[PDB]
This record gives structure tokens, C-alpha cells and sequence, in this order.
């Protein structure tokens, strides 16, 4: 392949750490809407740390926004079982959050 | 957690792209790391509730927003109060406390935006920010306190902050005589601004000639002005074409230019409007939007067109003969993507046809009191536009009723996001996103549903505005149809206890409307006041989370929360001038 130039890791290059699954999504990325976006959350999450390592920056912007979608309306509780996260807080650090959104309009 | 597994400067880069407020605090409470990763990337706060109180000023260390660039203090609590003010010695100490833990929640704040009553709010916060410090927006709808020396309002801004480039006064009483004094004598500060808004409140008769020139003289770098100017020619000290001239000698790098005349010819010529546009090359954004006419227009438009290459924001009231089709006048503007006209009153169905051909860049046309276009214009106009006309303003032409405009606004229909109308009596709307209604009063909504408007299926935000029978009612339960219909602005300050009445005709059956989120009220005029029907009404808004009445409420505030199940932004806002205590 040429659309190399939008790797900035190539452009000052003038890969061991990427797997071919996600090089040849990174590839086909460079052909230069959304739906391409339509990929798993494994492989999405896998596609964020590959766009920053090859330092494509519109790539990074595009799978990044598609992570903030998949938080945006849902619920505390929805964010955590959507991403595997547990649940950090004791009861007072989490009413100490709770409270300090409170002094910021919705 | 394969979010939690990211390093964090991409999870931070997640958050950044969060926009909605009350998602990036539900993100906030999924985990302690997200907690961290929100506040490091929050780049707007408007603060809610009241700073002053322990509450806030003993938060956690935590509560740090490292990135925070907007700073919106005006809507803290009690709304419009002095924050900060000094009208003994115990109460600086006080105040220099308070703002300090606003340094330290919000050390970066380059655009502020703050309540301010009298200077020493402005004296207490800037020092903490006077480096940074960008934009400030100043609000104030209470009078201006009688007993200020000139530019006295401004004074603690043009003294501190050496990074003010913008200065936003649209919505800040004070007098024109204030503006002129304060900018005409801080030349250090001055001759650095590039961004000017000098509405005062709407609550001016306009800045005269004498007053416009100076300020234009005293900021050789603006690039924005948005004025209100007297232009009525029955006063010697009015904007004319010298004033005109002046602007752009004086400001040769503005690129957007809103000029209005608060509500015969104008002291403003075609010839003076050639040699005004001729100074200014850069020009991307102009308003004139007057009460007094510009005769034979065209040949000036001409003259932007020519000389002005970048122009592509065009707003002009009472300018005459526009485009005429014997291309002419705006018609030869092929720059164009937002074209506004009000009150010309020889622009024909022939001037929308030339405008079709000429502007093919347009995405936003309105037409405001142009009684002579016809739905053959709007509907030839729609048709030649169809690749980029998204945008649609029809209001008071009087050959142009309700039903056959949204019947000559049908080859757009799929692809039209934004609707103006006035409604007028004698298939869906695809990407119609947001809708504005202006009516007359005791005038019916229901048969808006069958002019057309039948189905909105992406339709999130609804504006009324209202410039008779017992029991006929408005009839704001025929919006229940539309399925995602979130956000109302229902302004009923200028319709007309006895008021209890009409308040009930328009709010009558606003309970129907499922999925409500957000509501902005204006209550009827003669201290604007809810009455208990009204109130009745808007408590039976279940699914309200925001609820902002313009005007007052005898009626306890905690009777709202206690009947909306989740009720959360509430605030009585008198944000007219003039502003009670």
C-alpha cells in the first residue's frame, strides 16, 4: 500500500505491537460513512489503541466519539455493565460525586 | 474492563467527545478513574445553586475541573443577586475566600460569563483569572445602579485582564454613555479587543453616531461587532452613511457585522453602502436589519458581491429592491449560504427564481413582511435549492398562509431540519429537527396538524411565541403525536387573576406531551406572575427534568419538586429588563 501517509508512526518513519486483524481495518480506514464503525467492542477498543499508536488522528477521533455514543443516555449502572466496569466507590465517595454534580446545570 | 484497560490520556479523549452534561455525570459516578477521567476533560460548567453557601465552599479538593475554559456564573443562586458585591472590612475577606475556591474548582476559565450588578463583582473574580481571561459575557437585567460614574460597569475588566479579547454585553444593562466612556479611555485593553456585543439588554435606543464612532476609533482590531444603533434620520446624531464609513476605516478587519435598529428612508444610502463595503474586504457576516428604508438596494449588493468575496451571512431589514428579475442585486451574491431579508416589499416570485439560480451555496432562507411573494416562489425557491436548503424562515408575508407554504416547502420536506412559521388560517417531516410558531392571540395550534406538520418523527424542540372562547383551548396536547418532542420554549410574555384565563387556554393539555424534558416559560405581562391554574398545569408535567419560568412564582418552589418525580433544573428567571428583586 501507498495512504500510508496518514499513519504519522510512518510519516517521521522516514510493527510488532498491531495485529493483522486490526491492520488491515486500520488499511481500510486510509481508503480516502459511520458504518465502518459498526465493528464489536473488543475490536473497537483494539482499533483505539492501534490509531494511537500509529498516530492516525482521525481515526482515534472517530472510534473515541463512537465510545462516548455508547456512554451518552445511559445510566451509572448501565455504563458499568456495558464497559465490564466494577463499581469503585464506598457509599460516602459516591454521595461525595453524587453531590458535586449537583452544583452544575444539566 | 476493556475502557479501564486504555491508558488514561484515551480515556480522557473518550470524555472529551461526551457533550451532554447529565451523561458526563453519570460517567462520573460509574467509577473513581472515570470520575477523574470527566473532570480532567469538562470544558463548560454553568454552576448551579449558590456559591456563597458552605456547601459549596468546603467540596472536596476533587472538585477540580483542570480544563474548564467556560465558566457560567450567571445562573447561580438567588438569580440576579449581588455575587460578590462590597455595597464592613469583614465582608472583602469573605468574598476574596469565596473567590478563591472558584480559582481552585476552575483554575483555567479563559470565557466567563457572570451576573454582574455592580463593578466589584468583576473587581473580586479577575484578579484569579486576568491572565487567562478571553471572553466575558456580562449579565444584567436589574437597572443600572444610578449612582456609577461612566464606564464604571467595565472599569475592573479593562484594568485586569490582559487577555480580554471578547467582550459579550448583549445581554447586560447599562447605559450606551457606560460603553463609550469605559472604551474611549482604556486604550491598552481596548485596542486589543476583536469581538464586540453591545445589545444592552435590548433596552437602548440604539447607539448614536457620536457614540459609535469613538468606540470604532478606540478598537482598531475588532473583527465582530454586533450593535444596536439609532439609524431613525428624524436625529441629527444618527447612523448614517459617515458613520458607516467610519466603522470600516476605523475597524478594517471586521468580518462579521450586526447592525440593528431597535423598534421613512434611512440616513443610509446605496452610494455610501458601496463605499462601506469597498473598505471592507474581509466582510463574511452582515445584519442591517432597520425600521427605516434602504431605496434600490441592488446596486449595493452588487458592490458586496464585487468587493466583498468572502461574504456568506446576509441579514437585511427594510433594504427595497433587492433583486428584481427583468442577475440582479443579492441574486449575484453566489457566495451565499444564509440569506434573511425583512420587510422588502418589491421582492417578487421572479426574486426567489433569480436567487435559486444565483445563491446555489444556500442552506439557511428566510423572508420576513415581503407581501408580495407568493407559494409559487417558495415552492420554485425549495425546488432549485433541493441539494442545500436546510433552513426556513416564512414569517408575516401576507400573500404566504400556513397551509400552502408547508405545501411549497414540500421539496424540501425530507430534508428540512429547521421551520419558522407564523401560523396563518385564511408525509413526514424527515429531518425536521427544531420548529418555531409564532401566532396570534386567542389563535388555535390544532389546525397546524392538518395545514401539514402531521408527522415529525425526529422533532426535539418546539418554540411558541404569542404577539378566545370558554371553552376552546390552545390546544398544546396536539404535539402529543410527536414522538421525541424534548425541549419547549412557550413565550407568552407579549399575549395580553385576569391573566389566569389565557394562562390556562395556552397550557391546557401540555400534560399529553409524553416525553417533555425541558421547558422554558413566559408568562403573560401587565413582576410577571404564574397563576395557580398555570402552576396546577406545569405540575402535571411528569416527565419534566428542567423547568425555567420567566417571571415569578408566590407559589413555594418545593411544591414543584415534590409533584415532578424528577425535576432537577429549576430556576425563576426575570430576565427582562426591568428585573425586580
Amino acid at each position: 500500500v501507498e495512504v500510508a501517509l496518514e499513519s504519522q508512526t510512518i510519516a517521521h518513519m522516514v510493527l510488532p505491537n498491531v495485529t493483522s486483524k486490526i491492520l488491515a481495518k486500520v488499511i481500510e480506514y486510509c481508503k480516502r460513512d459511520a458504518d465502518f464503525m459498526k465493528i464489536d467492542q473488543a475490536t473497537l477498543f483494539e482499533l483505539i489503541l492501534a490509531a494511537n499508536y500509529l498516530n492516525i488522528k482521525n481515526l482515534l477521533d472517530l472510534t473515541c466519539q463512537t465510545v462516548a455514543d455508547m456512554i451518552k443516555g445511559k445510566t451509572p449502572e448501565e455504563i458499568r455493565t456495558t464497559f465490564n466496569i466494577k463499581n469503585d466507590f464506598t457509599p460516602e465517595e459516591e454521595e461525595e460525586v453524587r453531590r458535586e454534580n449537583q452544583w452544575a446545570f444539566e | 474492563s476493556a475502557i479501564l484497560d486504555l491508558p488514561e490520556p484515551l480515556l480522557l479523549h473518550i470524555l472529551s467527545f461526551l457533550t451532554d452534561v447529565r451523561s458526563r455525570h453519570r460517567a462520573a459516578l460509574a467509577c473513581g478513574r472515570m470520575r477523574a477521567a470527566e473532570r480532567a476533560t469538562r470544558s463548560e460548567l454553568s454552576l448551579r445553586g449558590d456559591p456563597r453557601s458552605p456547601g459549596f465552599l468546603f467540596l472536596s479538593h476533587a472538585f477540580r475541573f483542570p480544563a474548564l475554559e467556560h465558566l457560567d456564573l450567571s445562573l447561580v443562586s438567588p438569580w440576579g443577586h449581588p455575587l460578590l458585591s462590597s455595597v464592613p472590612e469583614a465582608i472583602s475577606e469573605q468574598n476574596a475566600f469565596i473567590a478563591a475556591r472558584l480559582a481552585g474548582c476552575f483554575p483555567a476559565v479563559t470565557s466567563l460569563a457572570v451576573y454582574c450588578r455592580d463593578p466589584t463583582t468583576l473587581a473580586n473574580l479577575t484578579p484569579h483569572w486576568q491572565a487567562s481571561l478571553r471572553r466575558v459575557k456580562l449579565v444584567r437585567w436589574h437597572q443600572r445602579p444610578p449612582t456609577l460614574p461612566d464606564g464604571a460597569d467595565l472599569e475592573p475588566l479593562l484594568e485586569t485582564c490582559a487577555a480580554l479579547r471578547e467582550l459579550d454585553l448583549s445581554e447586560f444593562y447599562c447605559w450606551t454613555e457606560d460603553v463609550v466612556r469605559a472604551l474611549t479611555t482604556h486604550p491598552s485593553a481596548t485596542a486589543a479587543l476583536t469581538h464586540l456585543d453591545l445589545g444592552l439588554a435590548a433596552a437602548t435606543d440604539g447607539f448614536k453616531s457620536s457614540e459609535l464612532g469613538p468606540i470604532a476609533a478606540s478598537c482598531p482590531n475588532l473583527r465582530k461587532l454586533v450593535a444596536p444603533c439609532l439609524f431613525n434620520p428624524r436625529f441629527s446624531d444618527c447612523v448614517g452613511d459617515d458613520a458607516l464609513l467610519s466603522l470600516a476605516t476605523s475597524c478594517p478587519r471586521l468580518t462579521v457585522l450586526r447592525l440593528s435598529e431597535p423598534f421613512e428612508e434611512a440616513a443610509i444610502t446605496v452610494a455610501g453602502l458601496v463605499a462601506f463595503f469597498a473598505a471592507l474586504p474581509a466582510l463574511e457576516d452582515f445584519t442591517m436589519d432597520l425600521q427605516h428604508n434602504v431605496l434600490e438596494a441592488a446596486p449595493a449588493m452588487e458592490a458586496l458581491a464585487r468587493r466583498c468575496p468572502r461574504i456568506k451571512f446576509l441579514t437585511l431589514g427594510s433594504f427595497q429592491g433587492l433583486c428584481k428579475a427583468s442577475l440582479d442585486g443579492v441574486a449575484v451574491c453566489g457566495g451565499l449560504e444564509s440569506l434573511y431579508m425583512k420587510n422588502c416589499q418589491d421582492l417578487t416570485d421572479a426574486s426567489l427564481a433569480a436567487i435559486g439560480r444565483g445563491c446555489r451555496r444556500l442552506a439557511k432562507f428566510g423572508i420576513h413582511g415581503c407581501d408580495l411573494v407568493t407559494s409559487a416562489g417558495i415552492r420554485r425557491l425549495a425546488f432549485t435549492l433541493r441539494p442545500t436548503l436546510k433552513e426556513v424562515t416564512v414569517l408575516h408575508c401576507r400573500l404566504l398562509h400556513t397551509a400552502e407554504c408547508l405545501t411549497a416547502l414540500s421539496p424540501i420536506r425530507d430534508r428540512i431540519e429547521s421551520l419558522e412559521i407564523n401560523c396563518v388560517w385564511n408525509g413526514s417531516w424527515e429531518m425536521l429537527r427544531s420548529l418555531s410558531l409564532w401566532f396570534s392571540a386567542g389563535q388555535l395550534l390544532s389546525p397546524l396538524i392538518s395545514a401539514g406538520l402531521d408527522s415529525c418523527p425526529v422533532l426535539e424542540e418546539i418554540s411558541i411565541k404569542v404577539e378566545p372562547a370558554p371553552r376552546t383551548i390552545f390546544g398544546l396536547s396536539d404535539l402529543a403525536g410527536f414522538p421525541v418532542l424534548a425541549k419547549m420554549k412557550l413565550d407568552l410574555s407579549e399575549a395580553v387573576m385576569d391573566l389566569s384565563l389565557w394562562e390556562r387556554f395556552y397550557l391546557h393539555g401540555i400534560e399529553s406531551l409524553q416525553t417533555l424534558y425541558e421547558l422554558d416559560y413566559w408568562p403573560p405581562q401587565d413582576h410577571r406572575s404564574l397563576t395557580l391554574p398555570a402552576v396546577g398545569l406545569i405540575q402535571r408535567c411528569v416527565g419534566l427534568r428542567k423547568l425555567f419560568i420567566h417571571g415569578t412564582t408566590h407559589e413555594h418552589f418545593m411544591t414543584f419538586f415534590l409533584s415532578i418525580p424528577n425535576l432537577r433544573d429549576m430556576q425563576l428567571r426575570e430576565d427582562y429588563y426591568p428585573a425586580p428583586e
